[PDB]
């Protein structure tokens, strides 16, 4: 029962990514549930938009 | 406007005051938040001395 999620944020909003978190993207747009199973990964993409 | 040097730092009292911090999420963009003593999902319901 693989899944995989894509999106794109700012810069310094990636340590919203994980349970039990406060702000603007865990609060509104994404949230993580709280016995999460699986990995995250990330990577600066500023030359392709 | 101007904030002090490292050798001599500033203390400031507060009181009789509501907190709402949802007000910041328009233009402050921190990058780095950290707690001590408490959670970050249970800082609307408790009371501060």
């Amino acid at each position: 029962n693989v899944y995989a999620d894509s999106f794109v944020i700012r810069g310094d909003e990636v340590r919203q990514i994980a349970p039990g978190q406060t702000g603007k993207i865990a609060d509104y747009n994404y949230k993580l549930p709280d016995d999460f199973t699986g990995c995250v990964i990330a990577w600066n993409s500023n030359n392709l938009d | 406007t101007r904030f002090a040097s490292v050798y001599a730092w500033n203390r400031k009292r507060i009181s009789n005051c509501v907190a709402d911090y949802s007000v910041l999420y328009n233009s402050a963009s921190f990058s780095t938040f950290k707690c001590y003593g408490v959670s970050p999902t249970k800082l609307n319901d408790l009371c501060f001395t």
